[PDB]
Formats: C-alpha cells, structure tokens, sequence
C-alpha cells in the first residue's frame, strides 16, 4: 500500500534513529524502494528529506523539555511518546530534573509513567511531610462568607 | 499583581499538600479564565477517572469553582461551558482555616504528653500511681505490691512523646512559613 509501506519505512527510519545512507534506508526494509514512499516522505515531515546526502531524522533535550513544557502553557496535551523516542529515557531525565525541572504526570509506575506536558515552579515540593498532608486532609474546608467572618475573629 | 501570589501559594500548598496531577489541573484551569472541559481533558490526556477528583479537590479547596458561564452553541442545542472560576477569597480563607486547624491540633498534641507520674503493674497490666499505691505500701516493705496479683509494681510514663510533638510543631511551622508568607502578603489587599 502507499500508506502502509511509507509508514513502514518511517517506523523503520524511526527505529534507526540516526542519519543513515539513502541506500542503507531503502534496503533496510526492502519495502520503501518506490519513489512514492520517498515523495511522501519528502512531501511530509514524517521523514526529514533534504537536498544534501542521505539523512533521515525527524523534521529533544532536557533543556528543550523545559522549553517544551514552557511551550505547552495554555495548550493541548502531548504524551511522552515523542519524549521517549525523543531523548531516550526521559523518565530518568524527569526524575533527575525533578522539582519542576522536568515535570511529569505519573498516573502509575507501571506504564513507563506515561506523562504529559506540565509546567510548574516548585514542581516537586516534597518538603511537606506526609502526615502534614493527612492532618491537612484531616481538616474539612467550611462554607460561605462566614469563613472570612471566622478568621477575622481569629484575626487572619 | 496580587493574583499571581494567590496562584503561587495555591500551587505551593497543592504541590506540597496534594499530588502533582492536582497542580497540573490547577495550572490547566489557570491557563484559561473560561476554559472548556474538553480542552482541559485533552491537555491532561488521561481518562476521566483521573480528571474529576482533582477538579473535585479544587472545588473542595475552593481554589477554583464551577461557573455556569453562558455558552450559546451553534447546533440549535443548549450546551453550557464547563469553565472554572477561581474563588480566590474563599480559596485563601479556607487554606488559612486548614492552616489554623492543623496548627492548633498539633499544638494540642504538644500539651498532651508532657508530664510523667504514676505506676503500672506489668503482670496483670493495670495502671498505678503514687497515691493509691502508697495506701498499699506495707511497713515491712519498700516497694508497692499489687492489690490484684500481690506482686510489686513499676513506674510508667514517658515525656518522649512531648519531644515528638515538639518536632512536629517545628516541622509544621517550617512547612507553613511560605504558606503564611503568601497569606499575609495576600492579606494586604484581601485578594
Ligand atoms: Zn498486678
């Protein structure tokens, strides 16, 4: 197919992840040997095609992830799949760049912690003791503007 | 502006006293004044099973409240906009009340375990004291036997717990200082 073979090459190109010879790539899968896959690759951003020698890349750094997190303010949500093909082991980078340096959405630690784009200042704020969270949650937040009334009584 | 410190303190308490997905949604809500839930859903890119409770906590914390903002759809139907409206005065006042209830409780804990006096029996495990037992001292004895087991007693209490409570108030004040920094800073204009 025109869509299956070119997609097969792009994943094959994606799997390589390095600038390979235009001859090394075409024989890599033995499927994208027609000009349609290359033309689709050149017409699209799936495979980076340039007038120079055979170089296959995307159209990627912990610093850039900060830029990426900054660029995802007031915007949609992106998975870490482009962050996992995208500076491999960004989970290491997220844990190392903790405290908002590489924020994460850790739904659970069994799916490579599939996270999203998150922007924060403190990010981690693990200084707050766990019991303090309990005794924080131990307190139930009250009703309407008597809450300003109670605290003026307390002087807050 | 005073609102950013209101926002910054909110992100502080909710990153410290709540999870990260809480601050992800709060920023998401803070990303747009009138934010559709659908855009919020795609930003999180997670199931509704992981979006609602975080919004519920923000509603419970009164940091952000649900506003029935008039949305007139173009499909000849009636669709509301699920756009969160941040209730800042009720956000900070509630946080203060939590702060006030958390500090006095742990303050009360400090006074709970301060002073040792009284015995026990360690055989039948019944508590004792100076006085009831000195009633029980015998002229031929130096130590207080037990009424029950006829078997001498031991002392019991430990002020260690008061020290344990002293550290907790120390720990809570260290945790609460940036919170009460922002609150008083917010308290200038009541915003
Ligand atoms: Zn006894």
């Amino acid at each position: 197919h025109d869509s299956s073979k070119l997609l097969w090459a792009t994943e094959y190109i994606q799997k390589k992840g390095k600038p390979v010879l235009v001859n090394e790539l075409l024989d890599y899968l033995s499927m994208k040997k027609d000009d349609k896959v290359i033309e689709l690759l050149k017409k699209l951003d799936r495979i980076e095609f340039d007038p120079k020698k055979g170089t296959f890349k995307y159209l990627h750094s912990p610093s850039e992830l900060l830029k990426l997190l900054r660029s995802q303010v007031t915007f949609k949500g992106i998975s870490c799949k482009d962050l996992k093909d995208g500076w491999p082991q960004c989970d290491e980078t997220i844990n190392q760049l903790e405290e908002d340096s590489k924020i994460l959405v850790l739904r659970t630690k069994k799916d490579k912690t599939p996270r999203y784009v998150w922007y924060n200042s403190g990010g981690n704020l693990k200084c707050i003791d766990e019991e303090f969270v309990k005794m924080w949650e131990n307190v139930q937040l009250p009703q309407f503007a008597e809450l300003p009334r109670k605290l003026q009584d307390l002087g807050l | 502006p005073i609102d950013d410190i209101v926002k910054n303190l909110l992100k502080f308490v909710v990153r410290g006293f709540y999870g990260g997905s809480f601050v992800l949604v709060l920023d998401a809500i803070l990303f747009h004044s009138v934010l559709a839930e659908d855009d919020l859903k795609q930003l999180l890119s997670i199931n509704k099973t992981e979006l609602g409770p975080l919004i519920a906590r923000l509603r419970s914390d009164r940091l952000i409240s649900i506003h029935k903002q008039r949305e007139y759809p173009p499909n000849s139907k009636s669709v509301e906009r699920v756009y969160y409206y941040v209730k800042y005065p009720h956000a900070i006042d509630a946080i203060k009340w939590k702060v006030h209830q958390v500090v006095q409780r742990l303050k009360d804990d400090l006074d709970k375990n301060s002073e040792p006096n009284g015995y026990m029996c360690p055989i039948c495990l019944t508590k004792y004291t100076q006085l009831e037992a000195v009633q029980l001292l015998n002229f031929d004895r130096t130590e207080f036997l037990c009424s029950l087991c006829d078997e001498p007693l031991v002392e019991d209490d430990s002020g260690k717990k008061n020290k344990e409570k002293q550290d907790k108030l120390n720990r809570l004040m260290d945790q609460i200082q940036p919170i009460i920094d922002s609150l008083k800073k917010i308290d200038d204009s009541r915003i």
